[PDB]
RNA sequence: UAGUCGGGUGAUUAGCCAGACUCUAACUUAUUGAACGUAUU
């Protein structure tokens, strides 16, 4: 129609994919670009010109809320707050309403997840129903794409319905576009708290194909990803790397120049093995001789993971034993994935799994982890040590730079590496009635922990309900009775403070500041 | 008990730490027993209070062109009423001070 | 566990002949048999990690071999053995001299 | 809290009467200049820095509507609920958080010198001053209690780590005085002194101080 | 909606609802006005519009019950930090009505594409009914045009 | 778990190391030992408790030595049998504990 | 900085130039009906 075609020159991604639909070259081809193009900036990182992210979220009578809205960051938000104010709800929320997407993005009128009608609706709620609105956002050709998820709680009799035309519409776009031409892909994920599970190589996945494009979509907001599935794709990746001719003559190769060196450097002792090495290069060569994709998406899973998990240095996959089995490099030590302490194995999975499904959804990029998502995290410092907390954000964010990620925390030390900014706070005695989410009035981002803990999360320094925590307080009082001098109570008190503290400690040091200051002020006194 | 830091699997005892916990800031729990910096070392700005001490004790206590930049700086960074911000006003005060008795010695 | 010569009285009368368990012996074999003194070989072992990037899965391999060697020196008359490759060689002419139309 | 000194009437509180008018018609951009002379860009209770403020009626508008347009009643504070919700001290604090009081039990800052009652640890606590009993001790504690001068975290975080940033320099100063004389000694106090005019927590400071 | 009696209907049953609201507005100095379903409140005070959306519900449910609600989705802030529109009008930063830039720029492309006989009938057809509009909305910009394109030019179009 | 095992049962057996994860990748000896000595009063001042694994090639059997353990328990067995006794508590909770909960409350077996 | 407003230029829905704005904070919509603008009468 007229009409479209208007918007659409204009720049309109919806109107201009309804062209395309009617008429079934140009339209396609505006379709497409839309999605695939983008420059390399600066700093030598691929940037879409159309981005991808939640712009908008609001709740209504949902769990604890009675109504909330959240404005959220395009590259990265932390939710904070006390234990039971609706963090992990947040990205409960979040999460069943990607699920439309992914759902569509998988079949043609698929379904996404519902809110429960036995607890999601707000026990003490007048109206009997929840709604949860979302508001997406894909380049100023597509500036809103709103979604409704809503229920009626159980026995109601009116029912309330969700809204998710939206969602299903840009989500066709992307299938529909994809199936005539392959374009890169956005991938959803969530890592809830159910991501610390014990390991088992032993069971395995006979439900789809590891290798099939559309299997990194499978249990993507699950909560746990699947760590057995990356292994098994990782596995399958090796098999094929090892079974590729060429780059087997090129290890080959390798092997054979550097085993030469040492006969070469007086090491007559692997001389037998150099002359087998050649003859079976020999051989191999000259078997009927042809770089593999699969050479490099292992390439890129390894460095990635090598990267942001900090104690892991390298991994690789043995078969000599006669079982396909992941191998380690863990602080200097060769190790199998089971050896791995849970905060190591915890993590480690979470990266694995995100890596394994960006390099299967986006692989026409040059490094197909700066593709477009948005990764919800809970908890991002389960099980890691304050070392870890203080380096976690920081490698996630260099790692997948375009990602949105939606993260909450408790810790003061992963919050010290964040923007003031980036962050949203619950107000400290709220019963979900609070309207808008803020952000704290302090700079996080390199400050110290302990400021981080008194003005951002409300709590002590120091632990109030231990007596020995307020004695230099009681000694300084003590010293401000008598004038400034020490009287048997002060110097009782004195010696119970370098008994418990110690002779070095910062409390004594307090202390024997006090009394040669207050010394002196009485001196002066005096003379006056 | 404590493992130490740089422990490869060959430590036949664990240990008691120096310092008494009980008590204490966190703060130093972290420094003294956990072996982490108070300001995360991977953020430029962590350093900008430390470099901002050095610059002062390099420029005999006076506040030069260099050290105005990075003064301003932590002022823009972290605020007006940080305690960055005041730690270093504290430390152009003190040295001040310094260089007033040191001048009064000289003469 | 590893296989041990006595595992072949194990359900010999009743729960043998199973097509699952001979796929999974027959992938392990062969996994095992791609690509020597145990003193020889421990020299080699200590010459190749001395030199250890590129040749980290060939010292891997050498380790195997020494382990597999120190346990056969080690392992029973009672319990001894042909070789890994030469059980798989037998097996498969077993299989295709017998079974119609399997070359 | 600092001892404060009212100089003059804004000639806007004399058009408005309680009873007739409330507290929504008059303009506060008007009154707030004669405050910020008073005050110093200061709140009157917990001495912090004014940002997100507000104009306080130390005897509340509900309790006594005679003291609405009263200019002795009227004070600066920090917080302001317009902007958000949840702040845990000073004025806001007396209203909801803090329950019942005898606003008799208050110190007011422009009547009497709260040095009297009032004592700032190093440590960073604000407590009752040595020897008070009965009377004026129940005024030390409630104003304590009624402003939350302690039990906000922020505030007594904040005041804490003010005051133990300049200790090196109080420990520092009172060294120098075997070497030096009065003459030049007092001096110096009184540069430090005048440094403080404009810092947050100032009271707190002076007691450190002097 | 397609009934023409529903139109008349409609703000009648409004009616109670926009004299409540309209007081209560003009209590705290914000303007009010509804166009059918759209309802649209401006104020130069800060921080007084944030309690309307709470007001609103509470009338609805006090009027008609459970009957009428707030489309919470729809509920959106705006001020000179960032676009704001009324009906399809854009107000610009200089407190004026305007049609915005992209939309003026299109006109401008199909005025050009006339100026050089490119345009068909239906698009020339379309550009006579929105430069009307136009001259509705804004009266300046014809002003422009006629500057840009030659009085002629334009004259001959609108002929 | 070798306490636990003797109270319930005369001659019950606990848990035993696992030969492929509790022995030390490049132990010489091949084999894992976990020594114990626990405390009861005056009158047990040592109850010293050993468990033992050797790995898979098995040049030598290193056996647990486990009866302390058994007849500390078989003492509180034996005499609540004959009279109702308090019994300790053991217990570890380690980070399994964090796992969804089942809605679905399984009627009264007894 | 970013986002926004938009006077100009530009075979013109682009790009470029100039100037400006900043309550935590626009996402441009719907007919044949109704109303408004223009045309026809
Ligand atoms: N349907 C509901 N109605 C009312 N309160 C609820 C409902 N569901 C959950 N809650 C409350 O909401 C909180 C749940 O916290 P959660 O979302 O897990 O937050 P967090 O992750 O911050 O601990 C608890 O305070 C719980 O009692
Ligand atoms: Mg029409
Ligand atoms: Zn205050």
């Amino acid at each position: 129609t007229k009409q479209y075609e208007r918007k659409a020159k204009g720049g309109n991604l919806l109107s201009a994919f309804e062209l395309y639909q009617r008429n079934s070259g140009e339209w396609f081809e505006m379709c497409r670009d839309y999605i695939q193009d983008g420059h390399v900036d600066e700093s030598g990182i691929f940037r879409p010109d159309n981005a991808f992210y939640l712009r908008r979220l609001t709740l209504k009578d949902f769990r604890r809320f009675s109504l909330l809205e959240i404005k959220l960051e395009e590259d990265l938000t932390v939710i904070i707050g006390n234990n039971g104010k609706g963090k992990t709800s947040i990205l409960y929320a979040i999460a069943k309403t990607l699920s439309w997407f992914v759902a569509n993005i998988l079949k043609e009128g698929g379904s996404g997840q519902r809110l429960s009608e036995m607890t999601d609706i707000k026990n003490d709620a007048e109206d009997r129903y929840s709604d949860v609105s979302s508001t997406f956002f894909f380049g100023k050709g597509l500036k809103s794409v709103p979604i409704r998820l809503s229920r009626s709680a159980l026995g109601t009799a009116e029912r309330r319905d969700s809204e998710v035309k939206p969602a299903k519409d840009l989500a066709d776009i992307w299938r529909v576009i994809n199936e005539v031409n392959t374009i890169n892909l956005p991938t959803f994920a969530l890592y809830n708290v159910e991501r610390s599970q014990p390991f088992n190589r032993n069971i395995k996945d006979n439900t789809g194909r590891r290798e099939e494009r559309f299997d990194a979509y499978s249990q993507t907001l699950g909560g746990a990803g699947r760590f057995d599935h990356f292994v098994e794709w990782y596995i399958y990746l090796h098999k094929r790397t090892v079974s590729d001719i060429s780059s087997s003559i090129k290890e080959l190769e390798q092997q054979v120049n550097d085993l030469q060196r040492t006969v070469d450097g007086g090491m007559v002792s692997v001389k037998s093995l150099l002359e087998q090495m050649k003859f079976k290069l020999s051989e191999a060569i000259e078997r009927n001789d042809a770089v593999l994709t699969e050479s490099v998406q292992k390439s890129i899973v390894e460095k990635a993971i090598c990267s942001v998990v900090p104690s892991i240095s390298n991994i690789w996959v043995e078969m000599i034993t006669g079982s396909d089995l992941v191998k380690v490099t863990n602080d200097g030590h060769d190790v199998t994935i089971d050896q791995l302490s849970d905060g190591q194995r915890v993590f480690l999975s979470l990266v694995a799994d995100l890596a394994r499904r960006m390099v299967m959804l986006n692989p026409l990029l040059e490094n197909p982890l700066e593709g477009r998502g948005i990764v919800l995290i809970d908890e991002i410092e389960l099980h890691l040590h304050p070392k870890w907390q203080q380096e976690v954000i920081l490698n996630l964010r260099s790692a997948f730079p375009n990602i949105q990620f939606i993260i909450t925390t408790h810790s003061p030390i992963v919050l010290s590496t964040i923007e003031k900014r980036c962050i949203r706070e619950f107000e400290p005695n709220d019963d979900g009635d609070q309207s808008f989410l803020d952000s704290p009035d302090m700079q996080t981002k390199g400050s110290e922990n302990a400021q981080i803990l008194e003005q951002v999360m409300n709590v002590h320094s120091t632990p109030p309900g231990i007596a020995e925590s307020h004695w230099l307080g009681n000694f300084e009082l003590l010293l401000l009775d008598n004038s400034g001098e020490l009287d048997n109570h002060s110097q009782v008190l004195y010696d119970q403070i370098k008994a418990h503290f110690g002779i070095d400690s910062i409390e004594l040091k307090k202390a024997d500041s006090l009394i040669r200051i207050n010394k002196m002020k009485n001196k002066l006194n005096k003379i006056r | 008990r404590e493992f130490e830091p740089n422990d490869d699997g060959d430590q036949s005892f664990l240990d008691s730490p120096d310092m008494q916990t009980k008590g204490s800031e966190n703060a130093q729990i972290l420094e003294q027993v956990m072996n982490v910096h108070s300001t995360p070392p991977g953020i430029a700005e962590s350093h900008w209070l430390g470099n901002f001490e050095l610059l002062l004790l390099d420029n005999s206590g006076e506040l030069d062109n260099h050290s105005q930049v990075l003064y301003d700086q932590i002022k823009a960074h972290f605020g007006i009423d940080s305690i960055e911000l005041k730690k270093a006003d504290s430390l152009i005060r003190i040295n001040k001070m310094k260089n007033k008795l040191n001048k009064i010695r000289a003469e | 566990r590893r296989e041990e010569r006595f595992d072949a009285y194990s359900q010999t009368l009743g729960g043998a002949g199973r097509f699952d368990h001979f796929v999974e012996w027959y992938i392990y074999l062969h996994k095992r048999t791609v690509s020597s003194s145990i003193k020889e070989l421990e020299q080699q072992v200590n010459d190749l990690q001395r030199t250890v990037v590129s040749v980290k899965s060939l010292l891997e391999q050498m380790k195997f071999k020494l382990s597999e060697a120190i346990e056969r020196n080690d392992a029973a008359v009672s319990s001894r053995v042909l070789t890994e490759s030469v059980q798989k060689s037998i097996v498969e002419k077993a299989i295709c001299s017998v079974v119609p139309s399997i070359s | 809290m600092r001892e404060l000194a009212r100089l003059e009437r804004p000639e806007i509180l004399d058009q408005y009467i309680a009873g007739q008018n409330d507290w929504m018609e008059i303009d506060q951009s008007a009154v707030w200049p004669k405050l910020t002379e008073m005050q110093g860009g200061f709140c009157a209770y917990c001495e912090c820095r004014l940002n997100r403020c507000h104009i306080e009626h130390f005897r509340p508008r509900g309790k006594f509507p005679a003291l609405t347009f009263i200019w002795n009643n009227l004070f600066g504070s920090c917080g302001d609920s317009r902007k958000s919700g949840g702040w845990s001290r000073c004025g806001i604090y007396k209203d909801n958080g803090a329950g019942a009081y005898n606003a008799d039990d208050l110190i007011k800052p422009d009547e009497e010198n709260p040095d009297d009652y009032l004592l700032f640890l190093t440590t960073g606590e604000v407590v009752p001053a040595i020897g008070l009993t009965g009377r004026a001790l129940k005024k030390a504690q409630e104003t304590i209690r009624v402003f939350n001068l302690n039990g906000d975290i922020k505030l007594f975080g904040s005041r804490r780590t003010a005051v133990q940033a300049i200790m090196p320099n109080v420990e520092y100063l009172y060294t120098l005085l075997e070497e030096f004389d009065e003459d030049d000694w007092n001096e110096m106090l009184r540069d430090e002194l005048e440094k403080i005019e404009s810092d947050e927590y100032k009271t707190a400071l002076k007691h450190a101080w002097t | 909606v397609g009934a023409p009696s529903s139109p008349v209907i409609s703000n009648f049953c409004m009616y109670e609802f926009d004299n409540r609201i309209h007081a209560a507005c003009k209590k705290v100095e914000i303007t009010y006005t509804r166009y059918a379903d759209d309802l649209t409140f401006s104020s130069n005070i800060p921080d007084v519009l944030k309690a309307v959306p709470s007001t609103l519900e509470v009338l609805l449910k006090d009027l008609f019950g459970s009957a009428l609600r707030l489309n919470h989705s729809k509920t959106v802030f705006s001020s000179k930090a960032h676009n704001r529109h009324v009906t399809g009008i854009t107000i610009n930063n200089e407190e004026t009505l305007s049609l915005g830039r992209d939309r003026k720029r299109f006109i401008k492309h199909l005025i050009n594409q006339y100026k050089y006989g490119l345009l068909d009938n239906e698009d020339k057809a379309y550009l006579i009914g929105l430069l009307a509009f136009a001259s509705h909305i804004e009266p300046s910009f014809i002003t422009r045009m006629n500057e840009k394109y030659s009085l002629e030019l334009m004259e001959r179009l609108r002929g």
